[PDB]
């Protein structure tokens, strides 16, 4: 038990870590692109009024 | 094209083209020899006259109080009529005709010969300038209704200049059809998105709030909000994927390479 169960605890904890890493990088990209498009909008109008 | 004799006879009988035109091979094709459109067009006025005369005849029968049906084969090319073989008589001012088969058959021609362009001239004369429409006007409703009334007077079905007011779908068809024909008259710089100035966080934007479809009439967006504080994601998106702010921030373009109506350019090269 304890020398097989404890072997699965590590596996599951580490896959949880890697998936939270991927989710973090994902939501990072989101912030980046939304900042970029906001900048594009705000600079577009600044040529017409 | 194996035997379109009667067509050739009709075409020469009205000076749309002279028999010489019938050796330029592929004269009948469209994508080959697009010129055929022009010689087709030289029929329009005769068709339009036929229409006006049949309107007069309809109202005449209505006042007279007669009932009957209208088949094309009982109509000359000048516009007159004849063969009152089976009409029956009723009280005057109560008569009724049947113009369902007539128009339903005629409808494809009217865009083939463009027989309705004679309504874009300053006063329905071929020998006059175009009406100088106001660059800003985009509604055009009672105009379509007026046209309908001047021609399709007895097309016994309600027409809705804006399909938004249609019932089922079949009403959408029966309205967008007429819209197709009518939209050939108005300025082509008056379709597309319908933009509007808004404010957000005390800042002016230009965004579309509607559309003028040359087949669907006017349509207004239903949930526009003047004056907001910030912008979430979906609204960022829908204001990014629109041409309004893009186009209005562009430099005017006019290209002669294409007959397609250009609009704008985003760069200097
Ligand atoms: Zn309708």
């Amino acid at each position: 038990r304890d020398a097989a169960m404890q072997r699965k605890l590590e596996k599951m904890a580490d896959q949880a870590m890697t998936q939270m890493y991927k989710q973090a990088r994902s939501e990072d990209k989101r912030a980046k692109v939304t900042s970029a498009m906001q900048t594009m909008l705000f600079t577009m109008l600044r040529k017409l009024d | 094209e194996g035997n379109c004799d009667t067509l050739k006879e009709i075409l020469v009988t009205y000076n749309c083209c002279d028999d010489d035109y019938f050796n330029k091979k592929d004269w009948y094709d469209f994508v080959e020899n697009p010129d055929i459109l022009r010689v087709y067009a030289n029929l329009g006025e005769r068709v339009r006259q036929a229409l006006l005369k049949t309107v007069q005849f309809c109202d005449a029968m209505r006042n007279a109080g007669i009932v009957g049906v209208l088949t094309l084969d009982n109509q000359d090319l000048n516009g007159n009529w004849y063969d009152f073989g089976d009409f029956i008589q009723t009280t005057p001012g109560s008569g009724v005709p049947v113009v369902d088969s007539y128009y339903s058959l005629l409808m494809p021609i009217l865009t083939l010969t463009r027989a309705l362009t004679a309504e874009s001239h300053v006063d329905t004369d071929l020998t006059k300038p175009y009406i100088k429409w106001d660059l800003l006007k985009y509604d055009f409703t009672e105009e379509r209704l007026k046209l309908f009334d001047r021609y399709f007077k007895y097309w016994d079905q309600t027409y809705h200049p804006n399909c938004v007011n249609c019932l089922d779908d079949r009403c959408i068809l029966h309205c967008a059809n007429f819209n197709v024909l009518f939209s050939t008259v108005f300025p082509p710089t008056s379709f597309g998105p319908l933009v509007r100035k808004i404010f957000v966080d005390g800042v002016p934007f230009v965004v579309s709030t509607g559309y003028h479809f040359r087949e669907l009439g006017v349509v207004h967006n239903q949930d526009v909000n003047l004056h907001s504080s910030r912008l979430s994601f979906k609204e960022l998106l829908v204001y990014a994927a629109d041409p309004a702010m893009h186009a209005a921030s562009g430099n005017l373009l006019l290209d002669k390479r294409t007959t397609c109506f250009s609009v704008a350019a985003l760069t200097n090269n």
